[PDB]
This record gives structure tokens, C-alpha cells and sequence, in this order.
């Protein structure tokens, strides 16, 4: 559909780093990422839900890739036996990946988190809730309703109805 | 084109059923299933439109549940000829 | 039950702190693979009765939308240009090629 | 490819069912057709669900009373002709050869299975059937399902009428 | 009577008519117990649920636990 | 859609039975025309609704993009009829499949 | 007027008086009716017409 | 004099459709707009 | 209602799947109505009594199931290739649905089937296949806006609608034939306008019900029962059969109403010619009307001997000749009609 006037952004502007890191590489650190960068996600991903156009975009989304990029930096910095045990458990210990089989790495690992940046692992659901936010962008969609001057009128219920004219004005009129 | 590409299949197998509906076939047995064919083509018709559709999808249900009510009252009426006249042969007819 | 939910909740919310970056990732190769997209349509109709690129001859395939609005092509035309090798590694995954 | 060779099957399979004539080989004929159209709505669907749903209804339960019925038999059995199915053969290799040959997408249909959906879509991470069958219950398009189900019941109202010609 | 009647042909229909309207009544409760606490605000959404401050669903988020 | 003449309480049935608009990007463009069918009748409104008709039909459609692409592919390969396109150059890069 | 208005002359001027027989028409044409096919109804039946008085006052 | 205009009228009335009379055929969005409905109910209610 | 209490339970689904039809939205919507209707009406037609209800039930079943399979395909075209159910203009995608739709209520080509019905048809199930099961397909027709397909079935829906009749002599496949020819008018109408075609259909309701429905009273079944038919003065045998004439709608017969009607509206549209046509042909449907009505017109006839009394069920003819009297005197009522303007 797109067309040479169209605008499209640079290759430059799309060129920014990625976090080249597996599943249970992400799956690992989800938590402790999780709150450490959710503004960044919040109002990125918040301007993608009510307006799609992902050309605005483009600046917030480099803002998140960066923000997480910078967590798992900290984290090789501090915790890199601690942190790889635990990946290494969550994908070798099951083909779904779920956190109930290796709970005591889990543990450990929330342990040497605890020593070096002294966070707290979130609740069970602290992302499950909604987002509520707020606004950085501001940038609300008008809401319209649309106008047709010359739509088809009826008779409305006040146009006077005077008493009919030559009875049926049928052919006897009857 | 795009009818003959996607839905050009489903005519072909659509009008090979109706003309084997009106061939020669010693009973009418050959004809219910012959047009019990067509159902099965009628369906594909029908779901490649309702996947078109991004929730309309469960109409497939209504259709099927009144197409194999059809059938039923088919083999209903013809099982019953046999009972009556002790065959529903077309020489009957 | 409740211990269904409990992980299941769990796996939902782990779910919601991924899927950002995915995303993020995402917009740059839409982005990045539609500027080569309207290339190659530009650069293999060179020699073309009346070409006219995102358009069939003239007139736009979308016109109520407004300008600069953007309509992610159909599966097919994002692979207009592609072999099956490529089609296949995507669309049939759930049938595991 | 799987597609196009299910094309091509169905298309031999329908020769085969426009031929035969006994009331048996036809009713054969049907139970591969229906197979066949199973796995072909399934891969342009979102899922099999409808696939597995069809086969139970149309084929598992209902064609059985087409094949009972048309137990008749002919009296005989099959006298099964190798000639039209070494022509079933035969047009079906260079049918699947042409297969191999016809343009590998374009050949192809355009619907959008749950893959073929974009990674975006936050619609498409739900159970694959939950947002497809929701409008069936929900209301105001739910009271169609009474009817259907009213609907079965005076079919079944019907055929103790039709069934019941004085025994 | 009748009660009997029932209960000494039909017990396993009798059993299970009893399990029916156990199902009904509890089920009632069900729907009760549901809309005390509005049930529609729900703790758990799927997807990913965002709203702009001062919004009447963000105004009406559960600040609950669970 | 076509107007039930009756309009009786059976219309509630099968009036919403299968709705384009719900969840359908073409929904959107359903809202653009059904609401000017609604101001000018079913016959000057299908007079009137030219691009509100043709993007609709185009979006679930798909007629006009998708014949496009069609023709696209055609004169790929009649390209390589003629020779123009070898081995190689014959197709283009795959897109990185974590695309679209 | 030398004036061909649509407007005015379709409009209610009056002068349109009913007959003493322009409403009670209806009334003495159902009643009528309905008093004959009473009188029909024991015509066929081989009844009195006059009998059974209750049918056609109904 | 009447009569004739009357089927003139009716003449234009039915060329042009203009009018939410004899020669209309209206339509519905009522039956959209509920299933609209329904989608805005069921997408809030989503998640458990 | 004529014989079991399942006889009311299937009128009632049989009522309610017509009426989806006519209150359908969509064409699926329709579609399904239809089967309904070809659900809950086979029971009735396929009487278990006797043979020959049985055998126009196949042939009902297998024309009408095709029919609705065709209804639905071309359905999906039209409302594919205009991926919307009010097509900008009438195409190739269309034609299918009337060639469908025609086929479900008798239309002229597709007719061959309704007459081979009426042998196996009692009367009130006859009847209620003349009148109640061509509404849905008409009413769809209307949404149709085809002009050619509609004026070649006028054309030819009177032409083999009155030849054949002239040819019958059973009183099934007469009514038939009649109706096939009143179904000509009804089309036309219904190219013309829709509230006139309304009225013109429930006049022919009206008429063909009273008319079957003494029928079915008297059990005359062939023009020899006609003759034969006890009568105590063979002047009531005259004065009942004025309806005969009331089909052909001459003017104090209250037939010629809704012919009138029709006619107006139809020259009003400037088919002259096809005024012409159908007219013409009308007299022939009141040619062998007189045909009939030889029994009557004349009195004291011969007679058979056995014969001493002629009995009937107090209902039906207590409704039944009501109906006729409005047949006789019905066109005072000028005034009573309103839905003309």
C-alpha cells in the first residue's frame, strides 16, 4: 500500500541496538526487569494502543530497547553466576518454561539481587494489573461525530396535518 | 483473477455435483448423496467467506446443523418409500 | 485451583513485561523491511505500461484515509518478493515445517 | 506442497465420486472427500477447531446413515476396475509434478491463519477459540443457538412423523 | 405414594434430579456472590491493560491485592 | 445490508447475526459507510457512497491490493521468461521473519 | 389568481362540505354487508333468514 | 389539476429518493450498533 | 389443522421459519428461514395415510433442497465479489438468486415440478403450499432487482399457465395451473411496486382459500364430481360458483380489484406491452373457468340417482360461504380499502 510519498523514517533512525538475548535469557530476568522499566514501556506502548501509526513511535520504542538493555548490563556487571544458573534451570528443566521447577535458583538468584541493588521480586501478578498512567505524549484523538447537511427528512411529528383535501381525491372520490 | 485462483476449486467441484444430481441412478439414494457432496463443497464456499471475517467464523454451526437436518429428513422420506411400496425404486416413479 | 491461577497469573504476568521489547524490536524491521519492499517495487517495473508504485495505474488502492496514514501490507505483499523457503518459515509454524 | 496436493486429491477424488455408480463405492467416495475438506478448511482457519467439529458431526455421526442405509449392497460386492485407478494415479503424479512446478505462493491462498496474523495483534495471544465462539453465547446473537437447538428438537418431532408410517 | 414410587424405580434419576437442583441453587449463589464484589473490574486482565490518568475505568482500577 | 420490508420483532434474531464491524480493521470503514446509508436511504445513500463503498469493499476485499501484487509476481517471472533474472537475482532478500 | 402555485393549490382551503350521506356511508355498507351475509349464512344452511336475529344484530 | 401535480411530484419523490416516504427504503445501523456494543462490553470484561 | 394435533405444531414452526425470511437482514438470514420452512412443511405434505402424499414429498424435498443449496451459493458470490449484501448493480452474480428463488414458489420455466405436486397434494395441503409457501421467495424477489428475468417469467407465466390449464381435467393440477398464471400478475406487480403487489397477493390469498377450501368441504375432485355433485335446489350450486368468475376478476366479482389495481399501477409504468400480453392470456385462465362453471350456470341438469342428501361440516361451511358472499359483493367496500394511496 505504501507509496514513494509516503514518509517513512531513516535507515539510521532504525538503526539502534537490540538485546540479542534467548527466551529463557529474558524469561529469567523478567521480574526484576519488569519494574525497574515500566514508564518506558508504559507510554511507548501506551501511544501505540490508541494511535497505531508506529512512526512516532520509533523514539519511545529506542527508549525501551535501551532501558532494558541497561538493567542486564547491571546485571552482568553483578550477578552473572547467580543469573545464568537460573536461566539454565528455566529452559533445561521444562519444554514450557514455567517458574515452578526451579524455585530454589530462583530463590538464590533473588538473594544475590537483594545483596547487590537490594530490590524486592515483584508480587505474583504486579504487572497483571492494569496501567494506569501518566501522560507524557499528549497526544489524545479528537472524538467527532460526522455530519450529513442533506440526509433524507421525514414529516416530524409537530408539520401540521390539516383535515384531508377532496375526501380520497380518488377517481368518484370514493 | 482472483476467483479463478481462490474460489475457482469450489465451482468446479459446485457444478460437477449438480450435473451428477441430475444423471441416471437406478434409485435416488445416488442423488441425496450426490447432493450430500455438494454440502461439503457448500461448506467450503461458506467457510472461505466466513474466515474473510475475523469473528463471524461460528456461522459454520448454523449452517451445519440445518445441512444435516436436510439429509436426515432425505434418508426420512426414502426409507419410509421403501416401507410403503417395499422399494423407492425411480421404476416407481 | 487456586493454585492453577497462581501460576498461570504468573505466566500472564511475566507475559506483559516481555512483550514491550518484542515490539520495540519489531517496529524497526516492519519499518526497515517496507522501505526495501517499495524499493524493489520501484526498481522491477522500470519497464511498465503506466506503473504507479503502492497503486493499481493511477488511482490510490485507499482513499479515506488521510495522508502520511499508513497500511501494513497484506501477508503476501510484505513477501512479494520471496521464496517459499522464506513464506513457509513463517506461516507454516504452527504446522511446524 | 501440502496445499495445492490437497487440491489436486480432491480433484481426483471428485472424478473417482462423478464415476462410480455403486451405492457403497459412493459412499466411500464421500468419507475421503470429507477428510480431504477437513484438513483444507483447517489450514486456512484460524485453528482445526471447526475441522474437528465437522468431522464428528457430518462424517463420524451422519454419514453412517447414508452408508447403513445405502447398505443395500447392490445385492454383489465391488467389481473394483485397476483402470481408473491407474488413471487416478496417473492424473494425480502429473497433477502433484505441476504442483511442484506452479508458483509457490501465489498458488496460495490469502487467509490469515493465527501465524500468518502480525506479531502486534494482542487480540491473537488469547485461547484460539475464545474470541472466535464468543458471539455464539453472548448476547444478542445467542438465541439463534435456542433455535438451532429447538430446531433439533422438532426434527426429531419430524422424523417419528415420517419414520411412523404405521410401523 | 408417588415419592416412594420414584425412589424405589427410578433411584438413580431420583440421585440425579437431586444433584440438578443442588447445581441450580449453588449456581444462583454463584451469580450473587459474583456481583457483590461487580465482578467486571477484575483483578487479572489479559492483554495489556493501559489507561491515561483520570480515565472512568482507570478512575475504577481494583487497588487491591488480589 | 438489504432491508427487512416487515421489520417485525423477528428482525432481532438474525439482524446482528454476523457483524463485520467487531474487531475488523474493515469495521472501521463498515461505521463509514453504514452510518451514510442510514442518512440517505439504501438508493441515493448507494448512490453517494463512492469511496466510502470502495475502500470498505477493498479493505476486506482486498481486490485492488492483492490483484496488484498478482500482476507484481507475473511480471517477475515474465522477466525471467525473457531471461532477464538468473539464479540469483531472480528473487529478492527474505524478510527477517520476526517481520509483519 | 393567474398564478399555477403548487403549494397553495394543494393547500386545505376547504370548501368541502360532506353529504348527509359522506361519513354514514361506511356504516349503512359494513352493517349491510354483515346483515346480508347473516341472511346469506341461513340462505345456504336452509334456515329462516329471519331466524336466528341474533347472528345479524352481531 | 391536483392529481397531476400529485404524480409529478411522485415523479421527482421516486427519481431522486430524496424524501422518507413512499419511494424510501430505510436502513439499519441499529443491529451494527449493538454488536458494537456487545464488543465494547466483552473487551472491558476480558481477563480474569 | 386437519387431522393430529401435530398438525398445528408444525404450522407454527413452519410460520415462524417464513417469517425470519421476510424479516431477514442479511441473505444467510433468509437463507435459513427457508430451511426451516422446507423443514416443518414436508410432514404435512408427506401424509403417512396414503401413497401418493409420499411421493410428492421427494419431489417437493428434492427440488426445494436444491433450491435453497443454490439460494445460499449464489448468495456467497454476490456477497463476496461486492463483499456486501446490497451489490452496487445487479450482475451475473445475481440472475442465480432469482433462477433460485423462482424455482422455490413455481415460476414460469421452473414449473414442472408444481403440477406432478398437485396429484399427490390433498386439498388444504395444496392450498396452503398455493398460498403460504410462495411468500418468502417472492418477498426475496423483490429485493431482487433484475428487469429482464423477471419480465421473461411474465411472459411466460401466463402463456403455459393458461395453456396447460385448458388441459387438465383434474381439479389438482387445474389450481395449479390457475395459480401459475395469478403468480405471472404477481411478479409483474412486484417489478412495478411492492405495496400493490401486497394487496394483489392477499386478494389471491383470500380467493384461492375460499376456493380450495369448499373443495376440500365437498370433496370434488374432478370435473365429472362437479357435475355430479348434489345440490337440494341447483340454484346454490349457481350461486356458490360465482367465485369461479371471481377468479378471472370481472368486475362484480371482486376479483377485478386487485386486477384493476395492478393495471393501473403497471400502465403507470409504461410496460404497455406486457399489459397486453398477460391480459390477453387472462381470459383464457377465465376460459376454462366457464369451462367449469358449465355445471352450474344452467340449472337441472342430469343428475345421478342414488343420491338423496349432500352434507358437510358446519365450520368449514359456515366460514367457507362468507368468504363467497364478500366474493359476490365486494367491491361497494371501494371506500373501506385504504392502503391504495
Amino acid at each position: 500500500v505504501i507509496t514513494n510519498n509516503t514518509t517513512l523514517p531513516e535507515e539510521s533512525e532504525l538503526n539502534v541496538q537490540e538485546l540479542n538475548l534467548s527466551s529463557a535469557a529474558l524469561r529469567a530476568g523478567a521480574f526484576h526487569l519488569g519494574k525497574q522499566c515500566e514508564q518506558a514501556n508504559n507510554e511507548f506502548m501506551l501511544c501505540r494502543q490508541e494511535l497505531d501509526d508506529p512512526r512516532a513511535c520509533l523514539a519511545e520504542g529506542k527508549a525501551v530497547t535501551s532501558c532494558a538493555l541497561d538493567f542486564f548490563r547491571k546485571v552482568k556487571k553483578t550477578c552473572h553466576e547467580e543469573f545464568t544458573q537460573y536461566a539454565t534451570c528455566l529452559d533445561k528443566s521444562s519444554g514450557t518454561m514455567a517458574f515452578s521447577h526451579c524455585r530454589k535458583t530462583q530463590g538464590v538468584f533473588d538473594k544475590c539481587i537483594k545483596d547487590n541493588f537490594d530490590w524486592d521480586r515483584p508480587s505474583y501478578g504486579y504487572f497483571s494489573r492494569a496501567k494506569v498512567i501518566q501522560s507524557a505524549r499528549e497526544a489524545p484523538k479528537k472524538e467527532e461525530k460526522v455530519s450529513y447537511p442533506d440526509a433524507t427528512p421525514g414529516l416530524p411529528e409537530d408539520y401540521p396535518k390539516p383535515p384531508a383535501k377532496y375526501g380520497s381525491r380518488f377517481h368518484w372520490l370514493e | 483473477m482472483i476467483m479463478i485462483l481462490y474460489w475457482s476449486l469450489p465451482m468446479i467441484l459446485f457444478i460437477l455435483g449438480l450435473f451428477c444430481f441430475v444423471s441416471n441412478r437406478k434409485h435416488l439414494l445416488s442423488m441425496l448423496l450426490s447432493l450430500e457432496f455438494i454440502v461439503l463443497m457448500l461448506f467450503f464456499m461458506l467457510f472461505i467467506y466466513l474466515n474473510m471475517l475475523n469473528y463471524e467464523s461460528y456461522f459454520s454451526m448454523m449452517f451445519l446443523t440445518f445441512s444435516v437436518c436436510e439429509g436426515a429428513l432425505g434418508l426420512s422420506i426414502l426409507v419410509s418409500m421403501i416401507r410403503t411400496h417395499g422399494n423407492d425404486y425411480f421404476q416407481s416413479f | 485451583a487456586k493454585k492453577v491461577k497462581r501460576d498461570e497469573i504468573e505466566m500472564r504476568s511475566a507475559q506483559n513485561v516481555i512483550f514491550p521489547i518484542l515490539v520495540a524490536e519489531r517496529d524497526r524491521e516492519f519499518l526497515r523491511q517496507l522501505r526495501r519492499n517499495r524499493d524493489e517495487e520501484a526498481e522491477l517495473m522500470k519497464n511498465v505500461p503506466g506503473w504507479e508504485v503502492g497503486t493499481w495505474y493511477g488511482e490510490p488502492v485507499f482513499k479515506t484515509l488521510p495522508e502520511d496514514t499508513l497500511v501494513t501490507p497484506i501477508f503476501k505483499e510484505f513477501y512479494a518478493h520471496s521464496d517459499w523457503k522464506s513464506y513457509a518459515k513463517r506461516a507454516h509454524l504452527k504446522l511446524w515445517s | 506442497m501440502i496445499q495445492l496436493m490437497l487440491y489436486s486429491l480432491i480433484i481426483t477424488t471428485s472424478i473417482i465420486f462423478l464415476n462410480m455408480i455403486h451405492p457403497l463405492a459412493l459412499g466411500l467416495t464421500l468419507l475421503i472427500q470429507t477428510i480431504f475438506v477437513c484438513l483444507l478448511t483447517g489450514l486456512m482457519t484460524k485453528s482445526f477447531w471447526y475441522s474437528y467439529i465437522l468431522f464428528l458431526i457430518f462424517l463420524g455421526g451422519m454419514l453412517v446413515l447414508f452408508i447403513y442405509v445405502t447398505s443395500l449392497a447392490s445385492n454383489e460386492m465391488f467389481n473394483l476396475s485397476m483402470k481408473l485407478t491407474l488413471f487416478s494415479s496417473l492424473i494425480l503424479i502429473f497433477m502433484l509434478i505441476l504442483s511442484f512446478i506452479m508458483d509457490k505462493t501465489s498458488s496460495s491462498l490469502f487467509l490469515m491463519n493465527n501465524d500468518m496474523q502480525s506479531i502486534i495483534n494482542m487480540n491473537s495471544y488469547f485461547m484460539e477459540n475464545s474470541l472466535s465462539l464468543n458471539k455464539l453465547y453472548n448476547f444478542p446473537t445467542n438465541f439463534i443457538t435456542i433455535l438451532l437447538m429447538n430446531y433439533l428438537l422438532i426434527t426429531l418431532i419430524v422424523i417419528v412423523k415420517i419414520t411412523k408410517l404405521f410401523k | 405414594s408417588l415419592l416412594k414410587r420414584a425412589w424405589n424405580e427410578i433411584p438413580d434419576i431420583v440421585g440425579g434430579s437431586a444433584l440438578a437442583l443442588a447445581g441450580i441453587v449453588m449456581a444462583t449463589i454463584g451469580v450473587a456472590n459474583y456481583y457483590a464484589k461487580d465482578g467486571d473490574n477484575r483483578r487479572y486482565k489479559l492483554g495489556y491493560v493501559v489507561y491515561r490518568h483520570d480515565d472512568p475505568r482507570a478512575l475504577k482500577v481494583r487497588n487491591d491485592e488480589d | 445490508s438489504l432491508t427487512p420490508f416487515l421489520r417485525l420483532p423477528l428482525t432481532d434474531l438474525t439482524g446482528c447475526l454476523i457483524n463485520h464491524q467487531t474487531y475488523d480493521k474493515c469495521g472501521k470503514f463498515e461505521m463509514k459507510m453504514m452510518e451514510c446509508f442510514e442518512a440517505y436511504g439504501l438508493e441515493r445513500g448507494k448512490r453517494e457512497c463512492a469511496d466510502l463503498i470502495s475502500d470498505f469493499q477493498e479493505c476486506v476485499g482486498m481486490q485492488k491490493q492483492l490483484m496488484r501484487f498478482h500482476a507484481m509476481r507475473n511480471e517477475r517471472y515474465k522477466q525471467w521468461l525473457k531471461g532477464e533474472r538468473k539464479g540469483q537475482e531472480f528473487f529478492a532478500d527474505p524478510p527477517r521473519v520476526d517481520a509483519y | 389568481s393567474a398564478v399555477n402555485d403548487p403549494l397553495e393549490l394543494l393547500t386545505n382551503k376547504g370548501t368541502h362540505e360532506p353529504s348527509f350521506l359522506s361519513p354514514i356511508w361506511n356504516p349503512i355498507a359494513c352493517g349491510v354487508a354483515g346483515v346480508g351475509a347473516a341472511i346469506f349464512i341461513n340462505w345456504g344452511f336452509r334456515k329462516p333468514v329471519f331466524s336466528g336475529i341474533q347472528k345479524h344484530i352481531a | 389539476q391536483i392529481r397531476l401535480l400529485e404524480d409529478e411530484v411522485r415523479r421527482k419523490m421516486s427519481e431522486r429518493n430524496d424524501y422518507q416516504a413512499y419511494y424510501y427504503r430505510p436502513s439499519v445501523a441499529k443491529y451494527h450498533r449493538i454488536s458494537k456494543e456487545a464488543a465494547d462490553e466483552l473487551e472491558a470484561l476480558r481477563g480474569d | 389443522m386437519f387431522n393430529n394435533s401435530s398438525k398445528i405444531l408444525f404450522i407454527t414452526i413452519m410460520i415462524i421459519g417464513t417469517l425470519i425470511t421476510v424479516t431477514s437482514n442479511s441473505w444467510l438470514g433468509a437463507w435459513m428461514g427457508l430451511e426451516i420452512n422446507l423443514l416443518s412443511f414436508i410432514p404435512l405434505l408427506s401424509d403417512n395415510n396414503n401413497l401418493m402424499s409420499t411421493e410428492a414429498s421427494l419431489k417437493y424435498f428434492l427440488t426445494q433442497v436444491l433450491a435453497s443449496t443454490v439460494l445460499l451459493f449464489s448468495s456467497i458470490l454476490l456477497m463476496l465479489k461486492n463483499n456486501m449484501n446490497n451489490e452496487i448493480n445487479e450482475s451475473f452474480t445475481s440472475m442465480i438468486i432469482m433462477s433460485a428463488l423462482l424455482l422455490k414458489s413455481g415460476a414460469a420455466p421452473f414449473h414442472f415440478w408444481f403440477p406432478n405436486m398437485m396429484e399427490g397434494l390433498t386439498w388444504m395441503n395444496a392450498l396452503m403450499l398455493m398460498t403460504w409457501q410462495k411468500i418468502a421467495p417472492l418477498m426475496l424477489i423483490s429485493y431482487l432487482n433484475i428487469k429482464y428475468l423477471l419480465l421473461i417469467s411474465v411472459i411466460l407465466s401466463v402463456i403455459i399457465g393458461a395453456i396447460g390449464g385448458l388441459n387438465q381435467t383434474s381439479l389438482r393440477k387445474l389450481m395449479a395451473f390457475s395459480s401459475i398464471n395469478h403468480l405471472g400478475w404477481m411478479l409483474s406487480s412486484l417489478m412495478i411496486s411492492e405495496s400493490i403487489w401486497l394487496i394483489y397477493f392477499f386478494f389471491y390469498s383470500f380467493l384461492s382459500f375460499v376456493l380450495t377450501f369448499m373443495f376440500n368441504i365437498f370433496k370434488l375432485f374432478h370435473l365429472n364430481q362437479l357435475f355430479s355433485w348434489f345440490v337440494n335446489s341447483k340454484i346454490l350450486k349457481f350461486t356458490l360458483f360465482m367465485n369461479f368468475l371471481s377468479l378471472g376478476g370481472l368486475p362484480p366479482f371482486l376479483g377485478f380489484l386487485p386486477k384493476w389495481l395492478v393495471i393501473q399501477q403497471l400502465t403507470l409504468c409504461n410496460q404497455y406491452f406486457m399489459l397486453t400480453l398477460m391480459m390477453m392470456s387472462t381470459l383464457i385462465t377465465l376460459f376454462f373457468y366457464l369451462r367449469i362453471c358449465y355445471s352450474a350456470f344452467m340449472m337441472n341438469y342430469f343428475e345421478n340417482n342414488w343420491i338423496m342428501k349432500m352434507n358437510m361440516n358446519s365450520i368449514n361451511y359456515n366460514m367457507y360461504m362468507i368468504m363467497t358472499f364478500f366474493s359476490i359483493f365486494g367491491l361497494f367496500l371501494i371506500s373501506l380499502f385504504y392502503f391504495m394511496f
